[PDB]
């Protein structure tokens, strides 16, 4: 992806699996989740904001 | 004793072992994540299962897991 | 706050006799009555509790007018004993009376 | 006490209706009722509340209807708060409803 | 150190919880330490022999306690005005007026009068004396021994069966059906024509003389010649008077319908009938699967061909097999919603349709039997999905279910949930309202504006069947239609006259408040569904608990995080259906027997007009009929409904006790119970006595269960309180 | 590094708060820190203790209270010189916190990862595939 | 007639039931003076009283063994009017505040801020909503059938399993 797109998640334990939010950063480092996602709602732990990796996040 | 795992999806933020009131965790050195560092559970015979430490975890789902098994005098949290 | 179980442990103490020695006297007597022993019952007929001191207290508020409240000419109240006030046939206040039931409630 | 207190003084609220104390036979069966209502939220947990709600949220998901300020159970506290609030309110006013139709008919 | 063997978690807890906690995971051989699946087959095994034994014990001592301390001798000669004694009594607490009280029953000592029928069951199949009453103990005593010894025998090395002996899906059907359902209904029917209704018809028949004296006066004759019809002739004359030689036939098939005139019982010539063919039905069913000589079916092969072509079920039912197989949880739920469905038409079909002769007029046996049954149901019911959890956070492997029903099911889970959600808030919207409506209309000094709505499809369904008061001569009522007129040579003439007396309870007459009450069990059974169904599908994940399924069935919470986990887990949905289930069973039995003792009396009118609103339940139902229960005991003496009357307040304080262990939490109790261990240590002479285990409160799933428990256990101790001694006190 | 019995203890009046025959008989743990004052703290097992200037010492029945203990005097007084320790019955005493002379929220070389899953939360196993098996969930 | 039941204009339980109903008021009647506001608030419920019972018996309603009117829900026509109409009319206002409910949230998500929107509701706009629900059953239908009711599963977020 890259900054700024709109992406649905397909982590099944996300609490926005299937849900959309905008990449924020991506990581060049070697991190395991290098994709920064900010969503609209918050989690059930008041969190919007969450890490993700390529192969859990497609472009819509 | 209790069972604490740390999955490898710990962004480094300190705060479980910040939050834990038995020290039982603490942070070694990594780098799959930006800070550079994981938590880790090194003492869970001190654990209580309080959870303060899955409170405190900002991932979306809990980096640190705490499992409540068999119970001690520690884990009881009994000063008798 | 540097002795609160010495008081919370004698208050939990003070409240389980109380439970037993007041609500206990109900299930004694519950049993008994269904068991047929109404002589083994806690009852003004049977076993008598009396509340003796709350009696003694009504004796004295009766007896205070012209005794150690010499002025007055009534009791504070009729409750504590003296006659039955009727207004429109109706009872105003008349003597409430202690008895074993009476003893119990208020352990209760 | 159940018979001779209870059950003897409940006839006047029970046998109220169509009188003019028939609102609190009404009240006393709504009371009953609200006390009752306080269990649900006295025995039960927020874990269960909130996982029947998403099902909830799904349905309205899936007909675009879900609203932006999302569905909670409610709290720990707030639960305790509830189920107490409407024991009380429960108890109380079937008490209230008891004592009121019983003494206006005979006293 | 070493109570908990099977659990060294537990055997290693220094508290009180080791104590608790062993106790009730004691027959949880699954999570048990070191289990294999050869042992927890093999453990099932024995002891499924050892519980065999123990309902023969109960039974056999049923037996006895009447052989030895009742009066079914006397109460055989003259059944309708003896009443039934179960055993005596020996209680050195009691006064001299309880051991007068108690002194009925015909007989000189202090009796209980028998509530469960046992008379009226033991009377029916043939017993007649209290020494054939003590050959029957005698008989189960000799069996409980025999499963005792057999349970022990299949523990030992030889005799230990393999897993491949335990998972024998087909050659276990084929004997279950044929010969443990199908020739033991055979071999009732012919307990039923040798001795039952030999016995009926005042001609002892026993072990003594049975191979001399013949069913049939033809006998065995028209059997192996075809002319099976000859076997129902001469059918018992409705002037039979039961037990005796007037008025008997010689049939033993018959298809009569109906209900012996004098007994009120269906004939004991249909019931045997009846086991006849059931027998014969069952046994051809038990030659379906394949064993070992090529005929038959393989289970796995018809799971795995009905995928429907059009593709709506997926993959349909492959890998179905192989999950039930190896799901003991998945087993156990099948067979306790099967057992639940069946123990519920038990109930039903028994108040209906009863079989024992002057049973329906005890008025508190039909009662108790009813309520009983239904209870057991309901916890049936509750243990089938509460297993079917089990299962799936156990026992369910989704890559073994790829596309399955199964997997189906969890992929729309949410749509199953919601839709239970919106039909349970549907029905309670509205039936809890009409009520409301009624009530507040009905306080108003104005019954007519209630919303009184006839149940015409239960009655048209009753003039299906042949009931004449509605007016809707359809099938069955019709004269002249096909229904009718195929049934006229068999069972409908003595059907018609069964269903059109309005002296049994063969469909009942019905009107508004019977559908009011039908629906709110129909919103008390699809609540109780919504909870169980919830506790399920939610079992393994959530969104609250993703990993749920790592954690168990039953475990307390995740913690305060997240906004709160208490009760999350599946465990904590059988905790919250179990008083749906509660309260469902007791709509069913509320309405059940008021609606009977209205009957009773002879005033169902009472029932008709009072139960469309909710104060017509309380002061008609439960007020009014409080009263010689709670008068079984007073300052003015005591009388033999005193046992009721204090089981009645008994089942109050269970009840009320079970709310401390709901409502205040462990905390609060942990905090108390450090200042009691402090003050022990602290006072002198008293702390010579130590503890070995350090006191603890309750565990949070610990005081559910005991809070469930007492709740439980009240309501079902003032209940049968109330059930019995109202229906004894009033006769009526 | 090994406690040194003798340092003086916080003045306090004592409480029934403090600890019961389980420490005497199977473990006792002890906190000490350094005061630049002569202050009044709030002792966890109850009411108000004060700490002497210098260095202090105190004996609590849980781990959980010397560093509930630690925390408010890391928080109100600044005192960052906290050392915790256990003690058995037999006399050995052992140093718990921090356990290598640097806090647990900050990174020490040397430090080895205990407990630590390489995948996510989600990739754990279903407990019907370990079941009858020694074999863990987490992967 | 149906199910066994008798028209309540010919029910005599259902002409005792007025008459209890009249003679339970006159003797309340019967303790006040001609003219008082007692005696003019009993008469005017005696007049209420015999109203309805006279509606009720030319209505076509059923009445019980009890003098009760009992509503027949089958679906016949004769008897459309206890639930099959008021149950119409009551579809029509629940899909119309469903309809209207359902539009207002949708308009809310394109706000500036979407939950301030929802505890501060744009009165204007709500107001516009609430008078378009008057054809809700083809607006609805058709929102359905172009592709704008139901969203699809793969946009809806759902538990694990
Ligand atoms: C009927 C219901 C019921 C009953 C019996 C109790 C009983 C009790 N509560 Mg609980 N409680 C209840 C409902 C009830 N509660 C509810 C609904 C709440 C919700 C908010 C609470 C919340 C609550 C709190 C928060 C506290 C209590 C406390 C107490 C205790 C009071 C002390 C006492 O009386 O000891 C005497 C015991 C009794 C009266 C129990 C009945 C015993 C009778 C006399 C018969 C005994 C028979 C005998 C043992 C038979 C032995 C043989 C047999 C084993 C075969 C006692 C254990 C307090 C406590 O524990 O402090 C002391 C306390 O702090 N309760
Ligand atoms: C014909 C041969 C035969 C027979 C009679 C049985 C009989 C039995 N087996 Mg089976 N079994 C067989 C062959 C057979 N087995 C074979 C070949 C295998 C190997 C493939 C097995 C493997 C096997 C296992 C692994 C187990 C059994 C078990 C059982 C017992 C079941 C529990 C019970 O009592 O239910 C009795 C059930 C009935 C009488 C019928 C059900 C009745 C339904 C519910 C309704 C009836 C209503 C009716 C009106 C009743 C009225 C009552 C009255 C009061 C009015 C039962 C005694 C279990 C057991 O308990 O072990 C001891 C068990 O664990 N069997
Ligand atoms: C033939 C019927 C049957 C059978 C074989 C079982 C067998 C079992 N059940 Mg089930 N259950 C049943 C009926 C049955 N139950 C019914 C009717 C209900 C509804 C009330 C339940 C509700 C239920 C729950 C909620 C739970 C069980 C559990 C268990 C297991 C352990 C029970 C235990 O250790 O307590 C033994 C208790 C004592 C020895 C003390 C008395 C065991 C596999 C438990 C389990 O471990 O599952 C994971 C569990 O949590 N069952
Ligand atoms: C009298 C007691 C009572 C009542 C009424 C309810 C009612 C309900 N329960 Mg609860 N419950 C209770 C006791 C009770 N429960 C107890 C003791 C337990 C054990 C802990 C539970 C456990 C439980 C669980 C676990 C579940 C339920 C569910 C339900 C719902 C099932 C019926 C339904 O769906 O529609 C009936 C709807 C109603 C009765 C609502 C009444 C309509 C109200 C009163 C409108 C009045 C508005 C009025 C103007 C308000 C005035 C306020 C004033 C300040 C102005 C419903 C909300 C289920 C659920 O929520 O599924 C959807 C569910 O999952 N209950
Ligand atoms: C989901 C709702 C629901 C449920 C679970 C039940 C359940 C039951 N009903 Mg009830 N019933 C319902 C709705 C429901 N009913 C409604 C809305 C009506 C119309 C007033 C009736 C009328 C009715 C009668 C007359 C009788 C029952 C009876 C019964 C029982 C036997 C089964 C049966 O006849 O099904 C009935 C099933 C239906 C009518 C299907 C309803 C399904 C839809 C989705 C409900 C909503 C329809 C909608 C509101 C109307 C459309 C608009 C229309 C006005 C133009 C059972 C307790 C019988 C019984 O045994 O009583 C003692 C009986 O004689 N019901
Ligand atoms: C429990 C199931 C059930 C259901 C779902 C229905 C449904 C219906 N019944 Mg009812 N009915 C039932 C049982 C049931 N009935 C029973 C058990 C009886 C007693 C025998 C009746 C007796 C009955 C009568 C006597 C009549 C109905 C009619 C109707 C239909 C009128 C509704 C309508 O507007 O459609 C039709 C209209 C439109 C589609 C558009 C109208 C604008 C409707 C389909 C009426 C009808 O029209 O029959 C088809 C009618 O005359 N019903
Ligand atoms: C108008 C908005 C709206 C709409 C279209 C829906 C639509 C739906 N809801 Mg409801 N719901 C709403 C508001 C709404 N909901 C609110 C405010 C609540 C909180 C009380 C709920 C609570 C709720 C539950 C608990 C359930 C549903 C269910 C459902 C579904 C079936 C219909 C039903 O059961 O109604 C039931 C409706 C209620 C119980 C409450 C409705 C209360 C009022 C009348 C609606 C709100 C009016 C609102 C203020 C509109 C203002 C508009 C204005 C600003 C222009 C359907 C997806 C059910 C489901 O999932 O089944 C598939 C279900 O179980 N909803
Ligand atoms: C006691 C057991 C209770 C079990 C309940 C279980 C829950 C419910 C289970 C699902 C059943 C309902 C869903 C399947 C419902 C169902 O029946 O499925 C039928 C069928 C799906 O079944 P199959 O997949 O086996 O069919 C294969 C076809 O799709 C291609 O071959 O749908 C069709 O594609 C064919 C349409 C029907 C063929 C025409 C039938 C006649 C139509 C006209 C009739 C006369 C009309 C005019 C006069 C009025
Ligand atoms: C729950 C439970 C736990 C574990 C699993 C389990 C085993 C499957 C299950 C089973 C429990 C079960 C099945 C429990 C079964 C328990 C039973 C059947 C207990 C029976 C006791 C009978 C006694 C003591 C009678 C003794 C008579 C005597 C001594 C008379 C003697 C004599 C007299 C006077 C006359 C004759 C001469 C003499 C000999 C002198
Ligand atoms: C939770 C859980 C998780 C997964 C595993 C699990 C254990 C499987 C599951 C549990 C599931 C559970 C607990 C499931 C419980 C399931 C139950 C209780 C199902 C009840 C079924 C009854 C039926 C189909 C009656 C049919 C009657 C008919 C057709 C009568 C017809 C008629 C006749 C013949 C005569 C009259 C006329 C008419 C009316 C025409
Ligand atoms: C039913 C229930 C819920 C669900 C209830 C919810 C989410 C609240 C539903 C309230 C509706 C949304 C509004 C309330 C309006 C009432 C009709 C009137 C209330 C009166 C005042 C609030 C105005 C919980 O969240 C819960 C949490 C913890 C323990 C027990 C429970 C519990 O029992
Ligand atoms: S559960 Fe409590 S004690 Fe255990 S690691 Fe987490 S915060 Fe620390
Ligand atoms: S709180 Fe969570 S993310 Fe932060 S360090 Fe601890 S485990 Fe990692």
């Amino acid at each position: 992806v890259k900054r700024g797109s709109k992406v649905r998640i397909l982590r099944k334990e996300s609490y926005w699996y299937q849900d959309i939010g905008t990449v924020a950063t991506i990581d060049t480092s070697g991190i395991r989740y290098p994709v920064v996602v900010r969503f609209e709602k918050v989690s059930y732990s008041g969190v919007n904001t969450n890490n993700f990796s390529l192969d859990e996040v497609v472009e819509v | 004793s209790h069972s604490v795992k740390v999955y490898d999806t710990c962004i480094g933020c300190t705060q479980c072992v910040r939050a834990c009131p038995c020290d039982v965790l603490e942070m070694v050195s990594w780098d799959g994540c930006k800070a550079g560092q994981i938590a880790s559970a090194p003492r869970t015979e001190d654990c209580i299962g309080c959870k303060r430490c899955e409170t405190a975890c900002p991932t979306d789902f809990l980096s640190v897991r705490v499992y409540l098994g068999g119970e001690t005098t520690r884990s009881m949290g009994l000063a008798y | 706050i540097r002795h609160r179980d010495a008081i919370i442990s004698h208050l939990n103490w003070i409240c389980i006799f109380l439970g037993f020695h007041s609500f206990g006297l109900y299930i004694h007597n519950d049993t008994m009555r269904a068991l047929g022993r109404t002589q083994d019952m806690f009852s003004d007929t049977a076993i008598q509790l009396k509340p003796v001191f709350a009696q003694w207290v009504q004796s004295i508020h009766t007896l205070a007018p012209g005794n150690t409240t010499p002025n007055a000419l009534a009791t504070a109240s009729y409750a504590f004993g003296g006659d039955v006030v009727a207004v429109g046939n109706k009872v105003a206040m008349m003597p409430i009376s202690l008895g074993t039931a009476d003893f119990m409630v208020h352990h209760i | 006490w159940l018979r001779d207190f209870l059950w003897a003084q409940a006839s006047q609220v029970i046998q109220s209706y169509g009188s003019a104390l028939s609102a609190y036979g009404l009240i006393f069966l709504g009371a009953h009722f609200i006390w009752a209502f306080s269990l649900m939220f006295l025995f039960s947990g927020r874990g269960y509340w909130q996982e029947l709600i998403e099902s909830i949220v799904w349905a309205h998901n899936k007909l675009n209807v879900a609203p932006a300020i999302q569905p909670r159970a409610l709290s720990i506290t707030q639960g305790r708060a509830v189920g107490l609030a409407h024991y009380l309110l429960g108890g109380i006013g079937t008490t209230w409803a008891f004592f009121l139709a019983r003494i206006i008919s005979v006293g | 150190t070493k109570f908990p063997k099977f659990s060294q978690a537990l055997a290693q807890d220094p508290a009180t919880r080791r104590i608790w906690y062993g106790l009730a995971t004691a027959h949880d051989l699954e999570s048990h330490d070191g289990m294999t699946e050869e042992n927890l087959y093999q453990k099932i095994f024995a002891s499924h022999f050892g519980h065999l034994a123990v309902i023969f014990l109960w039974t056999s001592g049923n037996l006895f306690h009447v052989a030895w301390q009742g009066n079914f001798e006397q109460w055989v000669l003259n059944p309708l005005k003896v009443k039934p004694i179960a055993h005596a009594i020996w209680d050195p607490h009691f006064g001299q007026p309880a051991v007068k009280a108690f002194t009925k029953g015909g007989v000189s000592y202090p009796v209980n009068i028998a509530t469960s029928g046992v008379y009226h069951w033991w009377y029916t199949i043939g017993m007649r004396s209290n020494t054939d009453l003590y050959a029957g103990s005698l008989f189960l005593l000799f069996l409980a021994g025999v499963f005792l010894f057999a349970g022990w025998l299949h523990l030992q090395p030889k005799f230990r069966p393999g897993l491949s002996w335990f998972k024998n899906n087909e050659s276990r059907l084929n004997h279950h059906l044929s010969g443990l359902f199908g020739f033991s209904s055979l071999a009732w029917s012919a307990h039923l024509i040798h001795v039952a209704i030999p016995e009926a018809r005042g001609q002892h028949v026993c072990w003594d003389n049975f191979t001399k004296v013949a069913p049939h006066p033809a006998g065995l004759q028209p059997f192996f010649t075809g002319n099976w019809g000859a076997y129902a002739a001469s059918p018992d004359t409705t002037n039979h008077i039961f037990g005796t030689s007037e008025g008997a036939g010689t049939a033993i098939l018959t298809f009569l319908g109906g209900f012996h005139p004098q007994t009120q019982a269906l004939w004991l010539t249909d019931i045997a009938h009846h086991h006849l063919a059931i027998g014969v039905v069952f046994i051809f069913a038990g030659h379906m699967y394949r064993t070992n000589w090529g005929i038959g079916h393989s289970l796995k092969e018809i799971l795995d061909a009905h995928r429907p072509p059009g593709g709506r079920l997926g993959a349909g039912h492959k890998g179905i097999f192989e999950t039930l197989t190896n799901s003991l949880h998945f087993q156990l739920g099948l067979a306790l919603a099967s057992l639940g469905v069946i123990t519920s038409l038990v109930a039903q079909h028994m108040y209906a349709l009863p079989s024992y002769a002057f049973i329906a007029k005890d008025y508190v046996t039909q009662s108790a039997l009813y309520t009983h049954h239904q209870y057991i149901a309901g916890f049936l019911m509750v243990g089938a999905f509460a297993h079917g959890a089990i299962f799936f956070v156990r026992d369910y492997d989704p890559e073994q279910n790829k596309n399955n029903v199964l997997a189906r099911i969890l992929d729309h889970k949410e749509a199953i949930i919601s839709h239970l959600s919106w039909v349970s808030l549907f029905l309670g919207f509205h039936t809890l309202g009409i009520y409301v409506h009624n009530d507040v209309v009905v306080a108003f000094g104005t019954p007519e504006k209630q919303i009184l709505v006839e149940p015409v499809f239960a009655q048209w369904i009753q003039a299906s069947s042949g009931k004449a008061l509605y007016g809707f001569d359809v099938l069955l009522s019709s004269t002249n239609s096909v229904a009718a007129n195929a049934s006229s040579n068999i069972w409908l003439p003595g059907w018609l006259e069964a269903i059109n007396s309005g002296k049994n309870s063969l469909f009942l007459p019905i009107g508004p408040g019977d559908f009011l009450i039908h629906h709110a069990i129909a919103l008390a059974l699809h609540t109780t569904t919504l909870i169980l169904v919830k506790g399920a599908l939610d079992a393994r994940g959530s969104k609250l608990m993703p990993d749920k399924k790592d954690f168990g069935y039953a475990f307390p919470c995740d913690g305060p995080g997240r906004g709160g986990t208490c009760d999350i887990s599946a465990w904590d949905a059988f905790y919250l259906s179990m008083f749906w289930m509660l309260n469902t069973i007791g709509w069913v039995t509320f309405y059940w027997h008021w609606k009977h003792i209205t009957i009773w009396q002879g005033n169902a009118g009472q029932f008709n007009e009072s139960s469309t609103y909710i104060m017509g339940w309380l002061r008609d139902y439960l007020w009014l009929n409080s009263s010689p229960l709670i008068n079984g005991y007073n300052p003015f003496g005591m009388n033999s409904l005193s046992v009721w009357s204090w089981m009645f307040l008994f089942g109050h304080l269970i009840w009320a006790t079970g709310f401390m262990f709901l409502i205040s939490w462990r905390g609060y109790w942990q905090e108390l119970i450090e200042t009691l261990v402090w003050a022990h240590e602290r006072t002198p002479l008293a702390n010579l006595v130590r503890w070995k285990d350090k006191p603890v409160a309750l565990s949070i799933v610990q005081a559910r269960l005991v809070g469930l428990i007492h709740f439980t256990a009240g309501y079902i101790f003032t209940y049968a309180a109330f059930v019995i001694a109202s229906t004894t006190g009033k006769f009526g | 590094e090994t406690l040194n019995l003798q340092i003086p203890s916080p003045t306090f009046e004592g409480s029934t708060g403090g600890w019961l025959r389980a420490a005497e008989v199977e473990e006792k743990y002890a906190i000490t820190w350094t005061s630049p004052k002569e202050q009044v703290f709030e002792m966890p097992t109850g009411g108000a203790a004060i700490m002497r200037q210098g260095e202090n010492l105190l004996y609590l029945a849980r781990k959980e209270q010397c560093l509930a203990l630690a925390t408010q005097v890391k928080n109100s007084f600044k005192i960052t010189d906290y050392k915790v320790y256990r003690i058995f019955p037999s006399g050995e005493v052992q140093y718990l916190h921090p356990k290598d002379g640097v806090f647990p929220e900050k990174v020490n070389a040397g430090r080895v990862g205990v407990g630590n899953v390489s995948h996510s939360i989600g990739k754990n196993l279903n407990p019907a595939q370990i079941k009858f098996t020694s074999k863990s969930f987490n992967g | 007639d149906v199910a066994g039941l008798t028209p309540c204009g010919e029910s005599k339980e259902f002409a005792r039931r007025l008459d209890g109903s009249v003679k339970k008021l006159q003797t309340r009647l019967s303790k006040y003076e001609a003219g008082t506001p007692p005696a003019l608030a009993l008469q005017k419920q005696i007049d209420k009283t015999k109203n309805r019972f006279d509606r009720y018996g030319k209505a076509g309603l059923l009445c019980g063994t009890d003098g009760l009117p009992h509503l027949i829900t089958d679906g016949r026509w004769t008897h459309s009017g206890e639930f099959v109409i008021p149950g119409l009319l009551f579809l029509y206002v629940a899909g119309w505040i469903g309809w209207v409910g359902r539009s207002y949230v949708l308009f809310a998500r394109t706000a500036d801020k979407p939950t301030e929107k929802e505890i501060i509701i744009d009165v204007p706009v709500a107001l516009s909503f609430v008078s378009t629900g008057f054809i809700w059953p083809f607006s609805a239908f058709k929102e359905f059938t172009s592709g704008n009711l139901i969203v699809p599963a793969d946009e809806i977020t759902v538990s694990p399993r």
